RNA sequence: CCAUGAUAAGGAUUAUAAAUUGAAAGUGUUAAUAUCAUAAUCAAAAUUUAUUAUUUAUAUUAAAUAUGUAUGUGUAGAUAAAAUAAGAA
């Protein structure tokens, strides 16, 4: 049970049928989907000939960012320069300390996996749990 | 058990009419005597209030690049704010400063009356932006911090009626509030010429009149932004003799005289 | 005032005698009991005047129709020509 | 503090309170102009003998 | 309200055509002018002005100038009216009751009571006030005069 | 000669478009000879039947008379 | 406007979005008008300066009535003015003929 | 504020005049964004004046242009919530709770059609209505006819 | 199939004409047109649902363009979009207000004008009734909270509450 | 004519885009390359968004 | 019903109800009105008048032989609307 | 009989009768109830048919008597006109203006043939205005058909409704989806027009008056829109817009791309100077000559000059075929000679070029930059021009165009 | 106005009186715009252009601002530095770095 | 050099011819926020004219 | 003191909230937009001087 | 949190006839009880929750970013829908 502001402001109804392409709150847990063919058309901008999007520079005198967007396509200067690089994430943040060379030019929110598949033991309560193990979630 | 959003208060006119004028009532509104505007705020509260009115992009919100915290607590779990040393090693600096908010005249009225890029609307009338001095739009010195209280946000203190207000605005708006607050008649009587900045364009527009190339001079006309003298008027309208442009020459002097304080009453 | 105007009362209808006596499924109060009881072979399907529609407007929040002129109903000969066969133009 | 002055209730004393915005006519808070340094008889007083001014 | 001052409409059509004729316009003679002036500021309104005329700051100034004149009762917003005219019993069959359909604000003079049924001349006579009863009407005209 | 009109579609080798063109086929030849009329009509040739499909309705699960999953 | 959007604040802005709605301007010409003698003698238009018009203006003339909706401006006097000029320039460009 | 003395019933009215605002934000924006948008990404040369690294120079610096432009209203409209003016009820268009007519939700439609609020006029539920089009063709037909109506009815110049 | 167009000119002609890239190029000058270069000369398609009278939905005019791939961020389409200004947006960004009374006129102002002074919300007319309701019987329930607790904090010299 | 008239000379687009030309100069800008090397291996790889 | 106000322009009901017109009985203007004739307020501006002189006019008028006889010196001296800046010395 | 046709035959009919919507000429000479001077369609919108009909047959009686009025003064001025009336000295120019009539040389039109033209017109305005009256005095109490023009005026037609159906749902339920949709409502709106045809054979600014002003005294709840065509003279003349042959180089789909509109073309017409400097080797027929126009029609045009001298500057006549454009597509250069005593050899500082050429100091450095990058200034208030500059242009503004330089 | 069975008695008149016609045409100006009387030829070059206070302004689509287009890009071209400018990359640029930049 | 449409069916269906994935677009409907959202300025004649 | 300035608005109750009574008048349509038209006494003086 | 009322879904007996196969008994948001309450979208986001018709084996990713998963004898239990331009006695 997702827990936030609007949840209470407003109502699932039921598994009700929104127009294509057309979901409220967008949740992208497909960015991770892997494919070695599609690797450059899949959940990136469709023309090599494009621009980086404005969230990978910075515009005004700025004081800092704790966290940079999910749209900022990783560069060879994330990794080279060795600096700090955090993107927002459930259930906190996801922080770049492993920089590597393969994924230079994809969407950060292409790297995060954003459906994780650890699950917490702890927060989980005693008929969650049970409901956990019965759907084979949990031993 | 006394609470209070605010702890401090400060007045409107200063400890020079108001001693005088205590001994006058005033008919305050019967429902609500005590008052508590955004002009009335105190200089930091008034700070902190008018940061938080964008939803992003701006002071209020803990990540929009101008937070001045140190750490910021999300999920029972601190963070550091990454410094602007440190996300320049990997993020490219695009910078212009004031100058790229602000758009030319021209561009205004394709713009729909803004001149500015802010994400507050800046209007040029004298109420929107009412702080406890009148409202003044500033061109070169727009900023994200916005020290003048002259831009509208939609989350400060007393907003909903200059929100009103603002929306019921009339067509022409704020080009004649920008018209009549930039192009005044001087009191001495002389029309608001001689400008320095926009004296080159006089030149040029007279000397393409003058070599015959009465086309281009009124496609530069066009350009100018305050009211030109008699001089580009007379120059206009003795080119079209050759040519026998009546409709050019007539309608150059509808527009120097029915509009622009009769400078082609010559 | 400006609730001077919603101010004006009206008065009720004056009955004669005694009231309706009812007879002696869910009573339904829209429907006419004598009236619907009336056999259709006599009373003919019809549940207005038989006037062109052109006369009846459908009305708004009352499942009804209803007419512009009201009372005022033309026979189907003023619209069309005199002697008009079938009463066509 | 709160006192029996700045409170809204609507009787005090016993009597109906004067410092309620709502405990008034409306007719009250309509404009008028002030009449004492007119003459004495074009005052507000005389309103059945306006009429007859001469 | 008399008829015959919308003759000054006419006025700008005339200055257009004697404009297209060649007419001088400041030949006319300025007794004329005067008079020509005022049916130009009274139906002659631009385009630029007719976008801006409807707006509240104007109406409610020319509804201050009204009340600061003392002449309101020809403002929809500022008069209320009371005064209600009741239906007509037809002897054709008074056992049926009327009720009203509809409501309009006839100026009075329509519906008034004919004169041989009237005081003399109730007006000098008779000064009659309108106020409002300070008792629970429960029912009937708050507005009563004396 | 006939002309379709209202909804036109490709192609109208149908049942019911079959129907409106026999309708009006009867119609026209009663008009152009008066004493056809009594064969057709007693035929039924000239009667018009007032079935017409469901209108779509989108509280269905197609759209026009199928209900949706009940638990 | 004079149901609603009048006599208040509404009506400022509402006259000016019918104004700019209505901009359109259309301006129609017979081709056969055209078709008279020139103050110089020749024939303003002939049959091969109107085909050679004809292919200019593919959708803008139609069962020989020329016809263009000049909508450029938000002012019908502005518009009205473009629509002359455009319709004076594709004459000149027709007359080559 | 911090609902002391609040004078609208509902707090979130107020989201109403924001949506106003940021409508008004796009009005301004939506030429300046448009043109540096079409400006960056064209790949074929603009005219004979600009070609090659006269243009590729221009498009770099449009496009910095476009990025240090502070406050720009990049959302698209399909994408900003639509909260009901009567009483802050939030609906997403496309689907039954909300009209396009109105601007309102499905249960302020509904409030205002039961009681006497709104003149509108009652049809068949499972039918088409009353208009020719949508008899015809259905709301794509009529989407089309409005588009007919509105720009290819005319003759552009 | 793959060919390259030629071009005749009217001089090399043995009687010349006007060509018809001559009068399109013509018609582009009269017209500010685009043409397209990178325009296919196999992609040339008839809407036939909208352009043919077969369909019910026929009218006449070429309602969309068969272009899978045709969509929004293209200059294609931008040089050919239509601005939202003085639309139907600008209608509803400015009619549908929570107020409509406040959309017509100022409230203070019209308050000012035909009444006295300015008259409160409903709402916050419900609230003033219910607390003078409520303070009658009893003076428990009620705390304190302003918006300034500087003048509560420091009233003024000559203030002194009525003890009840 | 040796051009149309109607067409626009392109000293006004140079003092349009002056600054342009000047930096352009400073920075010693020989040419901008929109392409790899080898683009031309692969034409459905990149497809710019003007074909 | 309810804390938010009823638009009686809006509502049809209030619009149709006995205390309004209906729509079925006829549509037609009842007491015409004229304001503006019977008492017509007179033109009072809040912005000054953005074309007015704004100084003391001295109503110059003199011969038109000595106005161009004098016209070398008169440059110097204030024309209509346009102070040259000689000193007042010279 | 019967009807057998080839399906494309088919659709460009049908696409053809589509498309030519709008493609009416309503204002024509044709005598009857088509053939008017100008049209006035008044669509009025109401909530209700029955309410927009009433307003319809109001506003065309209303109509009915202004025009009845408009059109027997319209008669009772124009048989003054057809009894008799004199020719104007204008109307005779006018009539008298072409260079070459139909008969291959001037026309002499007098004042019987300009009056026998004015009186035609007149008639065929008169049997108009006649038809006009009759129209209007045929409507009866007894028979009143408004929705025909032979028997009416102004005659009423229809306009199809604007019906909007919104579909929504009823049910407040925030779980069950499918209640929700089987909840599912449908409520109009609908908005009601009819449209009235004026057609009136003049052109006369009280009706328009009377008209725009019946919206003040409309029915409830009821607006009204009014669409006018008026026939109106445009000028059409080969001095601005003149027939000339093909450029030399033509130009191509390059000058066509996109943003083309702004970046290489200027809007229409593009000027062409009307004033000329005469040099010293010239005469009355050699400008003629050189400007291609008449030397008579040439010193008409001047006027003034009964001499031509050296260095003087002429007005080129509106009609003549070699007239010079505006800003020649040679750019200027100017000479790093001082052609004078200031240096001798370069110019020196940025301020004698700006002197030479006449143009501000800033539209010279934005018109080449190479100069400004290169300037060799000392910082000590010294600015010199670099040595390396092999040539200075000169802005835009200064140029200049010639015949030899313009024309192949 | 002499109409005594007025409203009262059902009496509701179908169309307007000329009495009622002429007092609401006399209480509204006229719009001195309408009367469009047009004498002089039209203004080709200075008509268009006029003053940035009561510009003719097109209205619509982008290409129709073609001076607004051409105002815009001398002003981001004379604003913006090349400097600054050059920083910004492409994804071909950017991705030619990976181990598989093209396939 | 440029293509002609094919007369053969087969290169129809074996060209590099893509279909429609996302939502479409047009350039002026696109106002109109859907079939079902139909936003009209104005509630005018759907067979209006404007002469 | 003017006898014409009365209550438009009722004293404050809780029928304003719990009727359906309007609070304002609906816009009368055939009543034209005040304007002003009107000459000032001095102005009339200084006209006939 | 609580802080009165109000619209939904739910077919079993008034039928042919010049006719409609969707109900009033109530569904989150709406008008009197108070007494720390700043929980609200303007994008790029976090399944554990009753109330939901998905495309099945010739040709398969181009424009706002848009689904990598489960081939297993049309296969247990349990359960859904329709007698209206359709075809059922």
């Amino acid at each position: 049970i997702a827990k936030s502001a609007f949840g209470f402001y407003l109502a699932r109804r039921g598994q009700r049928k929104y127009p294509f392409l057309r979901r409220p709150h967008i949740k992208n847990t497909h960015s991770m989907n892997p494919s070695a063919p599609y690797f450059w058309s899949f959940m990136t901008a469709k023309s090599q000939m494009a621009f980086l999007p404005e969230e990978n520079y910075i515009t005004g005198d700025w004081t800092g960012k704790f966290f940079v967007s999910k749209r900022q396509v990783y560069t060879l200067q994330h990794a080279t320069s060795g600096a700090k690089v955090r993107v927002k994430s459930f259930p906190s943040i996801f922080e770049f300390n492993s920089p590597s060379r393969w994924n230079i030019g994809k969407e950060m929110n292409t790297l995060t996996k954003p459906r994780m598949d650890l699950i917490d033991e702890q927060m989980l309560t005693k008929k969650q749990r049970l409901d956990y193990v019965r759907a084979g979630l949990l031993p | 058990s006394v609470s209070g959003v605010f702890s401090k208060g400060r007045g409107i006119g200063h400890e020079a009419t108001t001693s005088i004028l205590r001994y006058i009532p005033r008919a305050r509104v019967p429902w609500q005597p005590s008052r508590f505007g955004r002009e009335n705020l105190t200089a930091a509260d008034m700070a902190r209030l008018w940061s938080r009115g964008r939803y992003r992009d701006g002071p209020g919100n803990y990540n929009s690049g101008y937070c001045t915290e140190r750490t910021h607590v999300l999920e029972e779990n601190t963070v550091s704010i990454i410094p602007r040393r440190e996300l320049e090693k990997y993020m490219p600096d695009i910078t212009i400063g004031p100058k790229a908010l602000v758009t030319p005249v021209s561009l205004m009225n394709a713009r729909n009356g803004h001149r500015v890029t802010h994400d507050l609307l800046h209007s040029y009338d004298p109420h929107i932006g009412r702080l406890g001095k009148p409202a003044v739009v500033d061109h070169d010195n727009i900023t994200v911090e916005d020290p003048n209280r002259v831009g509208l946000n939609a989350a400060t203190l007393d907003c909903r009626g200059r929100i009103y207000r603002w929306l019921r605005r009339g067509p022409f708006f704020q080009v004649d509030n920008y018209f009549r607050r930039s192009v005044k008649l001087n009191r001495d009587g002389t029309l608001p010429t001689d400008f320095v900045h926009e004296a080159p364009l006089m030149r040029k527009i007279i000397r393409l009149a003058h070599r015959g190339h009465l086309k281009a001079a009124c496609e530069e006309y066009r350009r100018v932004t305050t009211v030109p003298p008699v001089e580009v008027y007379r120059a206009l309208t003795a080119c079209c003799v050759p040519g026998a442009k009546l409709a050019d020459a007539v309608s150059i002097f509808e527009d120097g005289d029915s509009k622009l304080f009769y400078v082609s009453r010559d | 005032y400006y609730w001077s105007r919603y101010r004006m009362p009206t008065q009720m209808p004056k009955f004669d005698g005694p009231a309706p006596v009812a007879a002696p499924t869910k009573t339904n109060e829209f429907i006419d009991p004598i009236d619907d009881k009336f056999p259709m072979s006599i009373r003919g399907p019809l549940v207005r005047p038989d006037v062109p529609e052109d006369q009846y407007v459908d009305s708004w929040y009352i499942c009804t129709s209803m007419t512009h002129h009201m009372g005022d109903y033309r026979p189907w000969s003023a619209s069309a020509p005199p002697n008009a066969f079938r009463f066509r133009p | 503090q709160a006192d029996r002055r700045t409170r809204h209730h609507m009787m005090v004393d016993g009597q109906i309170n004067p410092r309620e915005w709502f405990n008034w006519h409306p007719k009250e808070y309509q404009p008028w102009y002030f009449d004492r340094h007119k003459f004495l008889y074009e005052q507000r007083q005389y309103a059945q003998f306006h009429h007859l001014l001469c | 309200a008399n008829i015959n001052v919308v003759e000054k409409k006419k006025v700008p059509l005339v200055l257009a055509q004697m404009d297209e004729l060649g007419v001088p316009r400041t030949h006319l003679s300025r007794v004329l002018m005067d008079e020509v002036e005022d049916s130009l500021r009274k139906f002659q309104t631009y385009r630029s002005r007719f976008y801006e005329w409807g707006r509240a700051v104007k109406q409610f100034d020319f509804i201050e100038f009204r009340r600061r004149n003392g002449w309101l009762y020809d403002l929809h917003l500022m008069k209320c009216t009371t005064k209600q005219v009741g239906p007509l019993r037809d002897f054709n069959d008074p056992d049926a009751v009327q009720g009203a359909v509809a409501t309009a604000e006839i100026p009075a003079f329509f519906n008034e009571r004919p004169a041989w049924e009237r005081p003399p001349l109730e007006e000098t006579l008779y000064v009659t006030t309108n106020k409002e009863r300070y008792d629970d009407v429960r029912g009937g005209d708050i507005y009563y005069d004396d | 000669h006939i002309v379709s009109e209202g909804h036109a579609m490709p192609s109208i080798a149908n049942e019911i478009a079959a129907f409106a063109l026999r309708m009006a086929v009867a119609n026209a030849l009663v008009k152009l000879i008066p004493l056809t009329r009594i064969p057709l009509k007693k035929s039924g040739l000239l009667s018009v039947d007032r079935r017409r499909e469901r209108g779509q309705f989108p509280g269905y699960l197609d759209g026009k008379k199928v209900k949706r999953r009940f638990a | 406007d004079n149901l609603q959007y009048k006599r208040y604040d509404w009506q400022g802005w509402y006259q000016r979005m019918l104004d700019v709605h209505n901009r359109n301007v259309s301006l129609r010409c017979r081709i056969c008008d055209l078709q008279r003698l020139d103050g110089n003698g020749v024939q303003f238009v002939d049959m091969q300066t109107e085909r050679r018009l004809r292919i200019l203006a593919q959708h803008r003339v139609g069962m020989g009535v020329l016809k263009l909706d000049a909508d450029k401006y938000e002012d019908q006097a502005d518009n009205v003015t473009f629509g002359t000029t455009k319709l004076s320039e594709l004459l000149a460009d027709a007359r080559k003929a | 504020m911090r609902h002391i003395g609040q004078d609208v019933p509902k707090r979130h009215t107020h989201f109403v005049l924001e949506s106003r605002l940021m409508y008004e934000k796009s009005f301004r924006d939506c030429w300046l964004h448009s043109v540096c948008r079409a400006i960056s990404q064209l790949d074929e040369p603009l005219s004979k004046t600009v070609v090659g690294t006269h243009q590729k120079m221009l498009q770099r610096k449009v496009t910095c242009f476009q990025y240090n432009q502070y406050g720009l209203f990049k959302t698209p409209y399909y994408r900003l919530a639509n909260v009901d003016r009567y009483h802050a009820v939030q609906g997403v268009a496309g689907t039954r709770e909300w009209v396009p007519y109105v601007n309102v939700s499905y249960w302020t439609m509904n409030k205002m059609v039961r009681g006497g609020n709104l003149l509108v006029h009652r049809v068949h539920y499972t039918g088409w209505g009353t208009d020719s089009h949508l008899k015809k063709g259905g709301w794509e037909h009529r989407w089309n006819k409005v588009l007919q109506r509105n720009v290819l009815q005319y003759s552009r110049i | 199939g793959v060919h390259r167009v030629g071009y005749t000119h009217p001089s090399t002609l043995p009687v010349p004409c006007a060509q018809r890239w001559d009068l399109r190029l013509a018609r582009a000058r009269i017209f500010q047109e685009y043409i397209e270069e990178k325009a296919p000369g196999a992609w040339q398609l008839e809407d036939e649902r909208s352009m043919s009278p077969e369909f019910k939905t026929f009218t006449g005019y070429p309602m969309r363009d068969m272009r899978p791939g045709y969509g929004q961020n293209l200059p294609d389409y931008i040089m050919k979009k239509r601005l939202p200004n003085n639309t139907h947006y600008e209608l509803f960004a400015r009619r549908d207000i929570p107020n409509e009374d406040n959309a017509m006129y100022g409230k203070y102002l019209y308050d000012m004008t035909v009444h006295g002074t300015s008259l409160p919300s409903t709402y916050r007319m419900h609230k003033d009734i219910n607390k003078a309701q409520r303070n009658d019987r009893k003076l428990s329930g009620n705390r304190f909270k302003v918006l300034c607790s500087s003048g509560a904090k420091n009233p003024p010299s000559g203030w002194e509450p009525i003890p009840d | 004519r040796l051009v149309e008239p109607q067409l626009r000379p392109q000293a006004a687009t140079d003092a349009l885009l002056a600054r342009t030309i000047a930096e352009e100069e400073t920075f010693k800008l020989k040419s901008i390359p929109h392409l790899p090397q080898n683009a031309e291996r692969f034409p459905h790889e990149y497809h710019t968004p003007t074909s | 019903v309810g804390y938010t106000p009823v638009n009686p322009d809006t509502s049809p009901m209030v619009a149709y109800s006995q205390y309004h017109w209906h729509y079925n009985l006829p549509q037609g203007m009842e007491r015409p009105h004229s304001v503006n004739r019977t008492f017509a307020a007179p033109f009072q501006s809040n912005h000054s008048l953005v074309n007015k002189y704004r100084g003391v006019w001295i109503e110059f008028d003199m011969h038109p032989a000595f106005s161009v006889a004098l016209e070398p010196q008169l440059r110097k001296l204030p024309r209509g609307r346009t102070l040259p800046k000689t000193p007042a010395e010279e | 009989f019967p009807f057998q046709w080839k399906t494309e035959d088919w659709y460009e009919y049908e696409v053809a009768k589509v498309r030519n919507r709008r493609f009416v000429f309503e204002n024509t000479e044709e005598d009857g109830i088509r053939g008017s001077e100008v049209t006035y369609k008044i669509v009025l919108e109401g909530f209700w048919d029955h309410h927009v009909m009433k307003l319809a047959e109001d506003v065309c009686m209303f109509l009915k008597d202004v025009g009845r009025q408009i059109v027997e003064e319209k008669l009772v001025a124009v048989r003054r006109l057809l009894q008799g009336g004199a020719v104007d000295p204008e109307l005779l120019a006018a009539f008298n203006c072409a260079r070459a009539g139909p008969f291959g040389g001037l026309d002499e039109y007098d004042k019987e043939e300009v009056a026998n033209f004015l009186r035609s017109d007149l008639r065929r305005l008169e049997e108009q205005c006649l038809s006009v009256i009759n129209r209007c005095n045929v409507p009866v109490p007894g028979a009143t058909n408004i929705y025909d023009p032979h028997t009416s005026w102004p005659h009423v037609e229809k306009l199809e409704p604007w019906v909007r159906m919104a579909e929504f749902w009823t049910s407040s339920s925030d779980t069950s989806f499918t209640e929700l949709e089987m909840s599912t409502a449908h409520y109009e709106f609908r908005k009601f027009f009819r449209v009235i045809i004026c057609k009136l054979p003049f052109q006369s600014t009280e009706f328009e008056k009377r008209m725009y002003d019946i919206r003040h005294w409309l029915h409830r709840q009821t607006s009204c829109e009014f669409h006018t065509i008026y026939r109106r003279n445009v000028i059409h003349d080969s001095a601005v817009f003149p027939t000339e042959h093909d450029p030399a180089t033509p130009t191509t789909h390059e000058h066509h791309r996109m943003f083309s509109f702004a970046l290489d073309w200027q809007s229409a017409p593009v000027n062409r100077l009307s004033t000329d400097t005469v040099h010293e080797g010239e005469s009355w027929d050699a400008v003629a000559q050189r400007l291609g126009c008449s030397v008579g029609e040439l010193k008409d045009a001047n006027a003034e000059r009964e001499t031509i001298e050296a260095g003087v500057v002429i007005n080129v006549p509106v009609t003549a075929t070699r007239r010079l454009t505006s800003f020649g597509a040679t750019p200027l250069v100017l000479p790093l000679k001082t052609t004078s005593a200031k240096d001798g050899e370069r110019i020196r500082t940025w301020e004698e070029a700006a002197a030479i050429l006449d143009c501000t100091v800033e539209e010279l450095q934005q018109c080449n930059g190479h100069a400004a990058l290169t300037y060799q200034k000392k910082e000590s208030e010294a600015g010199e021009f670099d040595s390396s500059v092999t040539e200075l242009v000169a802005p835009l503004s200064c140029w200049t165009s010639t015949s030899e330089s313009e024309f192949s | 106005s002499h109409r005594r069975d007025y409203i009262r008695m059902g009496y509701i008149p179908r169309y307007t009186p000329w009495e009622w016609i002429a007092i609401q045409e006399a209480d509204q100006p006229l719009i001195a715009e309408q009367i469009r009387q047009d004498n002089i030829g039209t203004s080709y070059f200075f008509s268009l252009n006029r003053y940035w206070r009561y510009k003719a302004s097109p209205h619509g689509y982008i290409r129709h601002f073609e001076n607004e287009v051409r105002d815009l890009l001398q002003y981001v071209d004379g604003v913006t530095p090349w400097k600054q400018a050059q920083k910004i990359r492409t994804y071909w640029e950017v991705r030619s770095h990976h181990p598989m930049p093209q396939f | 050099v440029d293509q002609t449409p094919f007369e053969e069916d087969q290169t129809w269906l074996l060209h590099s011819i893509p279909v429609q994935q996302l939502e479409m677009h047009h350039h002026e409907k696109d106002l109109q926020d859907l079939p079902f959202i139909n936003h009209e300025q104005f509630p005018r004649s759907l067979e209006w004219n404007a002469p | 003191m003017l006898s014409q300035n009365v209550a438009k608005t009722t004293v404050p109750s809780y029928y304003m909230i719990r009727t359906n009574l309007p609070h304002r008048k609906p816009q009368n349509q055939w009543e034209g937009v005040y304007y002003y038209s009107g000459i000032t006494k001095r102005q009339r003086h200084l006209i006939l001087l």
